Parts: structure tokens; sequence; C-alpha cells
RNA sequence: UGAGAAGCAUGCUGGAGGUAUCAGAAGUGCGAAUGCUGACGUGAGUAACGACAAAACGGGUGAAAAACCCGUUCGCCGAAAGACCAAGGGUUCCAGUCCAACGUUAAUCGGGGCUGGGUGAGUCGACCCCUAAGGCGAGGCCGAAAGGCGUAGUCGAUGGGA
RNA sequence: GAACCCACUGUCGUUGAAAAGCCAGGGGAUGACUUGUGGAUAGGGGUGAAAGGCUAAUCAAGCCUGGUGAUAGCUGGUUCU
RNA sequence: CUCCGGGGAGGCGGCAAAUAUCCUUUGAUCCGGAGAUGUCUGAAUGGGGGAACCCACCUACUUUAAGGUAGGUAUUGCAACAUGAAUACAUAGUGUUGCAAGGCGAACGAGGGGAAGUGAAACAUCUCAGUACCCUUAGGAAAAGAAAUCAAUUGAGAUUCCCUCAGUAGCGGCGAGCGAACGGGGAUCAGCCCAUUAAGUUAUGUGUGUUUUAGUGGAACGCUCUGGGAAGUGCGAACGUAGAGGGUGAUAUUCCCGUACACGAAAGGGCACACAUAAUGAUGACGAGUAGGGCGAGGCACGUGAAACCUUGUCUGAAUAUGGGGGGACCAUCCUCCAAGGCUAAAUACUCCUGACUGACCGAUAGUGAACCAGUACCGUGAGGGAAAGGCGAAAAGAACCCCU
């Protein structure tokens, strides 16, 4: 795989109550990822760019909301979230 | 012809006609001169930035055509022209032809 | 930076491209974490990557 | 009481769909008229 | 299509005119039929869709010349 | 002021255009066409506030409580007024905050406004393999043109396949 | 005789809860039965156990656009002195 | 994003104003020219498909796990090559390579098909009308074009368009209606070829002129009065190859942008002409299923009428310069021309677009449906139908603070 795509697979971490509880109690990291990323791609990117070993990856897609600002109607973009479970105690 | 940011000018039109000052900024066709065209602005308090609201005095922009370059020698309103001296294009006074004062 | 990049060879340009892409990812991580105060760095990195790509295409 | 419109997406797109319009000469003319008039939505 | 290969004749449009001068649209069609002709140069039968005028032209000029002319025109036979 | 269509002067309002005379050209005078567009009357504070079971009291919050929250009683459905799937809808889902508009009354409440959050698959479904009705269809047959039918084939679940 | 499919009588409603309904009775209910999904038939045409019935709340010839500003010896209207 | 040229104090696009970072005289923003990158659908072309989706194969470099990268894989037509039935040579068929086409878009051209309302005070001949509409296809224009043509004082000389001739001569249920030509005056002006191969056209390359894609300089007003504000009053002054237009707190040749004028191009593009090659004209060498005729239709202003002339669906069918076509039934004389093979510019038709300029055209119920986030909201299964909505103030200086709630 190309490092160019490796460096773009991961967008940013997720901060929320569910993510905090999961990280604290099970060592699961929640990431915002590219809409077109695969589980294997995310696994490889996490291992390469964080020096940790991944056991399993779970993914889900949430559709963007339709908002009304003034008289204009718009839609936000879809988001993909990855749950990555690490081995034993890591990170 | 151009009135530059740091020039000294004299107001020829409006309620401030007959007063001189230093330009602070030029944008579009509006220029602000230090200590001229003041307004009383009523400012509402802002929670995030504090700075309890109060009455504040600040300069209001004037149309560019209402001010003119001030000539040091005669202390009189004048007009600006362009002349190529040596290898540099330079501003001059149309009244005397001397190069515009640099400040 | 364009003049400095021009003198470099293809190998050096490609190595710097990889380094800058890694730096861009790290800057994104930092901004997501919210620990970075200055934001012009991301734009600098993106434009540097574009410049390196243009120079590589020109040379090759 | 049952009314005229009983929706079904598969039938709707199989009858009035983009490829259905492209499949025939008259449908292509319908698309041309809608493009000339400037419709934001050409087909269902 | 009802097109003669030798002469290019095709159905044309005209009028039925009645005794009271009522007019109606009509078509005049050619006397078109399929015919097999022997060709010695190629040692085979060639099937052509043509008219009786085309048959007269073939009788006048010979099968070889007409076939050559059609091939030159672009017909595949 | 004049016989009329109308003219003239001036108080108030308004804040930047107007135009004599003589010629010239017209989208040149509205009460009606069950005329067209918008605004507003009368009926009149009149009719009505939409199944099948019904409500009562104490406390809480609040500017305001018959309708919200907690509690004690009463009544109603219980082969549908319960639980679920496909189709269809698309955020209506959860939490915080607000009551101008909506909710056939009020509203602290809401499927209403604003901010955030939420869907996790080798075993569930789709995709995928296979075909029915039928669609399209290289060549091919036919037809003024457009085109029609159809072979090999290729699609097509409402069915078969861990 | 229930579910399911129908619509024979009467009351109510007729600016309705409803542009065809409710309530009390009524008929079929293993069959020429009922029903889901997906297909075929297109306007002088289709389909019809046949009422000129149905063909998107429209049918003795659907709807939309064009000929088109059709024609009307008919009715109405036609503005200052 | 890169490079070239312009320019010199600001700038980080708008609804939509703000703070914050920020970039800039080692030259930013911005303007002109040339390059780099350019996801998916859509003729869509690797197969499929409910457009923006699903699935697959081959080659080459990397790779160690189940990947990446760069390409290629549609159909039809033509050409070369290879392979190859019934069938013995063959032929059909099959395959590889190379080239070309498909689609979209305003009007104008050309061609294939082709109505009805209406008028005739009914209506069928006729009219509407070769109009509306469907289909095929080219160019910057198309088409036509150089006499087997007109004329008749025995003359004129290829096509195309305008004014006359003339509402004339004629056609017509001789109704309603339709409606020429000869001759004259203008616009433009041009002829050249059939296999010893012409004019003309197209693509590439070179040179001489010309015009465009940013830009630079550019004259000359003071006092006084009313006023919130002067460009308005009164007094005098200056420039003018410049007193066009717009703006500035009310009406400005001398306040700003400009105006006449002068000047300007690194790079790229258009046009005229000269020259060097490619193709083209061009499967064509004097015109036989031809001209003419019988039958049924269509077109010519002309409805079969005394119907001359052109096209042909069908049946026939010559002479060939000692020859043949036309001059309005037809015969003789006379006059005129040479069909059955081609190419060709200008005058002519139009505007989706580009730059400049104009209006006894409209000024928010007007003018485009649309001055405003409009072919949107909204209605309908769908083709389709289709609105309303401009104005604070010169400058936000857009009301600090107090009171009722």
């Amino acid at each position: 795989m190309n490092n160019e795509r490796i460096y773009q697979v991961l967008k940013g971490p997720v901060f929320s109550e569910k993510a905090q509880v999961l990280g604290d109690t099970a060592g699961v990291q929640v990431f915002k990822v590219d809409i077109n990323a695969t589980k294997l791609e995310i696994k490889k990117a996490v291992e390469k760019l964080f020096g940790v070993e991944v056991v399993k990856v779970n993914t889900t897609i949430t559709k963007g909301k339709t908002k009304r600002f003034g008289r204009t109607l718009g839609r936000r973009s879809d988001v993909k979230k990855a749950y990555v479970t690490l081995k034993a105690g890591q990170d | 012809a151009k009135i530059k940011k740091g020039d000294q000018v004299i107001v020829i039109a409006g309620k401030e006609k007959g007063k001189q000052g230093t330009v602070l900024s030029v944008s579009e066709d509006r220029v602000k001169v230090e200590g001229l065209n003041l307004v009383k602005k009523h400012q509402k308090p802002n929670r995030v930035t504090g700075a309890e609201g109060g009455i504040v005095t600040q300069e209001a922009s004037l149309h560019i055509s209402n001010v003119a370059i001030l000539n040091a020698t005669t202390q009189k309103a004048d007009r600006v022209g362009y002349q190529v001296i040596d290898g540099v294009k330079t501003r001059v006074y149309k009244s005397t032809g001397e190069s515009v004062a640099v400040a | 930076k364009t003049k400095d990049l021009r003198e470099k060879s293809v190998e050096e340009l490609k190595a710097l491209l990889d380094e800058q892409q890694l730096n861009q990812f790290r800057l994104r991580m930092a901004k997501a974490t919210g620990q970075l105060g200055k934001s012009h760095e991301v734009q600098v990195a993106r434009k540097t990557i574009a410049r390196i790509k243009t120079l590589l295409t020109e040379k090759q | 009481m049952k009314r005229t419109f009983q929706p079904s997406e598969l039938k709707r797109k199989r009858v009035h769909g983009f490829r259905a319009r492209m499949a025939t000469k008259a449908g292509r003319q319908v698309l041309a008229r809608r493009r000339a008039k400037g419709r934001h939505s050409l087909t269902v | 299509s009802k097109v003669c290969q030798v002469t290019g004749k095709r159905p044309v449009v005209g009028n039925n005119v009645s005794h009271a001068n009522n007019k109606t649209k009509r078509r005049f069609e050619p006397n078109l039929h399929h015919h097999r002709f022997w060709l010695e140069s190629e040692k085979r039968f060639v099937r052509l869709r043509l008219t009786t005028k085309g048959m007269r032209i073939i009788d006048k000029l010979g099968i070889e010349k007409v076939v050559a002319d059609l091939r030159a025109q672009g017909q595949k036979i």
C-alpha cells in the first residue's frame, strides 16, 4: 500500500461520552476515517502510525443532517466512524 | 494623484473643512484621518471578551475626493501629478512641480 | 521555498514529499486534539506538497 | 378508501427512470426539452 | 426495404382521383422480386432483388458487367 | 376665476426635481364586461373546536397549571387500543435549553425552534451464484425515414443455493 | 357460522369525521374463492360473464403540448367637455 | 500549483458583518498570456445496471500474505495480414493490426413524408397549403450555375438577389379565390475540365505587412452668502485637438475616476499575399433501356382543358451531325441550340455567441415567467404547468445607561 493513502486514511479522534467510556474500560479507540476506507486499510494505518497492534475493527456510517439556514436548505456530508480494539493494555 | 497611507492631507469638503491631519488607512474610495470625523459609538457589553460596554469615540471614514494633499511650503491644498525622474516614477505637486514630501 | 526545492534532485524531492505528507497527517492529528494554536502550518504543508508535485512533474 | 398513488420505488424508476428515458428517441427529446427549459431535476 | 439494386427504383407517392375529383393519398410500388442468376466467373448462383426493368438491363448488358458495376457502387454480392 | 373639460394663489406635510410658449408623437381620460391583481368589510363574536373508554385529589416547578412531572384512587382495550416484519417515510430517535410562529383552548409540555449525541456483522438482510413471466438483443428477416420482430446471448424475484 | 371478500333495507351526515362514510340489520365464506410481489395489452385503440361499464377523484372517444389569438349572422362591454 | 509580462500599498471571494491569527517594497492582493493537476455519471466504449452503482480479465514493476502502481480489454465501416466449412480447388466464416464514425447545440440550407380548424355566408371540386408537425443530413452560408436558353425591328448571351412590367395576360363548382412571363433599371461579375488530366479547395511549413489578448502620462478656482453638508447665490480667474460619461452630504470643464491626444507587448493568437509539399477536384476520355410512345399520377400562375413543356410507377423503345431538341394542338418554311459526364467565388439567408455605440423603448400590477438564491417554491404518476417577493441614513453614527414587564 502507498504511504500517501496511509497518511490520509485517518481523519481525527472522536470525543464523546461513549468514546470516553469505551477507551477507559476496554481500550477501544474511536476514529473518524475516510468514507471509502476499509477495515484492513484502517488496521494497517493504525498499526503503522501509532505503533500498536490491532485485534479487530468495527465501522459504521452516519448520514449527514439536512439543515435550514435562513431561507437556504443544505445537507451535511456523511461520516464514517471506526472502533479499533487494541490488544491487552496499549496506548 | 494617489493619497498614500502616511500622507498629510487637508480636508476640503464637509464639516471638517479647514482641518489637517495624517492619513491612517486608505481603502476603496474612503480614507480616515487622525483625529477627524469622530463619532460617538454606543457599545453593548460583551460576555465572552468582557470589556464592559461604554460610549467610545473613534474616527469615521471620509470620501477620498474630500481631502487634498497638503503642501509644506505654502500650507495650502494642492494636486498631485506623476513625473519620471531618473529611473523612478515620483509624485510631484502640480502647483510647483517639486517632489511630494516623503513621510 | 520553490527556488530551494528546484535545485533538489528527484530522490530528494520524493523524500521531502513523504516527510511533508507525514507532517500533514501529524498536524491534522494535533488540530483534532486541539493542542495547536497556529493554523497556518497546515496550509503551508498542503501548498508545499502541491509545489513538490508540480516540480516533480516538471523535472520528469 | 384506496387512492390512486400507491408508491413503489422500483416501479417508479423502471417506468420514469433516466435510463428508461435514454432508451427511446422520444425520451431523449423529453430530456432535451427539460434541459433547454433548465429543470433542476431531469428525472424522478 | 423495397429497393431495386440494379436501378434503385422505390415506391413513390401519388393520388387516387375519383370521378367527382375526390383525391386520396396512394403509393405506386415497383415490380420487385427475388431472382437467382448464374455467374461463371465465380461459379455460383447470386440472388438479387430486382425489377423487370433490371432484368431487361441484365439481358442487354450481361450479368458480369452489371455485377461488377454494383460491386463498384458498393453493394456486396 | 371661467360656460365645461379645468386654471390660478396660498397654510400644513415632503425632501429633489420641475418646466413656460409654439410645434411634434401617442400604451391619452373607466362604474359596470357573473372583467383581472391586492387590501378590507356584512353574516358575527354567530356555527363549530373532528369514534369506541371518564375522570378526582395532594405535592413540585413556574409570571401564570383542568391539559407538564411525582404520588394515591377511578375507568377502558386486551385475536387489538399488545409485540413484531416487509413496503413507504427520512432523523421524526436520546439529552440539554426556549415558547415569538405551529399544536382547533392554555403550556412550564411536544413529532415545534436552537445546540450537541447516537446505528459496531464470516452466522441477520442486501450484494453475489441460478433461473420463471417478461425486457433487451451481434449477426439475421422485414419496412419511405423513424423503426418492428427475432437467433446465439444477456438481464430479470414474487422462487432455489453455508 | 368467525377472520377475509361483498353491498340488500333503514336511520344519521349533505358548508360531513369522510369529494361516497358511520351505526343496526344483510349475502358468500373449498371455490366460477380471496390476496401480495413483478410483468403484458394505449385512444377510433385496449379490456369488458355486456352496464356504453373501466382505462390515475376526468370517458358516446383519456391527458399534455402545438395549428391557435380556430370560427361564432350570438350575448356582454366600450373611459374627458 | 509553476513560468513570462503589467503594477506598486495593500490584502486573506459574496449572501454577511465581526473579532482572531495571518501574507506582503528580498514586491503581496489584482490584471493578461502559456503550462501542470483535473474524482464519479453522462455518446460512455471491459460486462452488467434502477445515472453518479455492482462485478471481471490481460500485460509489466514492486511485493509476502490475500496488496499497490501504470497501461490495455465496446460496436460498425474500410485496408493489410493470418486462419479457414458443406466441397477437390475455392468461397462463406473467424481472428490480429491500422485508420474513421457515433453525441450535443440558437436560427438559416437541402431532402423524405405531410394535416385539420377556417373561407366559399351550407358543402364534396377548390381554399387554408406544400403551411403546422415528424424524419435524414451539410456549411459558414447552402442551393443554383455557363443554354439541346430566350427572342422574333433578326436580336440577348452562366447563376443568384432587389425595383418595375401588373393585380396586367391567364387559371377558376368562370364561384370564393389563385396569379405569370417577355422587355427595362440596379447589386455582383468568372470561367474551367473528362484519365499525356484544368480552375478552384483543404492540411502542413517558411517569409513580408496588418490587427488583437494587460497597460502608462494626461490642463486649468479662489473669495463671499444661505445651508447639517455647496457643486447652489454674488464677485472676479484659468484650460480647451479636453464643456463625452459617472461619482463626491443639493445642480462640478478646473475635487476624484476619466475625456481629446501621445505612448505601449516578454509570450500567444487572427487576417492579406508570396512560395515548398499532401490530398482533392478525378472510376470521369462526347454520354442507349437513353430520347420518344401507350396506361395512371405529380409539377409548372395554369383544376385534362385547344394543353404546349418537366419527373416517372408500369409496358415498350430510335436516329446518332447526310443527325437531333425547342419556338404552347398539329403540318411546311425559317430562326436558334447540341440532352442522356463534371467542377466553380460575389452579390443572397440567419444569430446560440463576442466588442463598441444608440433609443420622442419600460421603470417593480410595467419591462424577460424570472431586477430579489426562478424555471425555484408549489401542483401533477408523468409528459407538463408555474408564482409572489426592490427603496433606513451622506456616514451605523443601528440607541451606552435608567425604569415598567
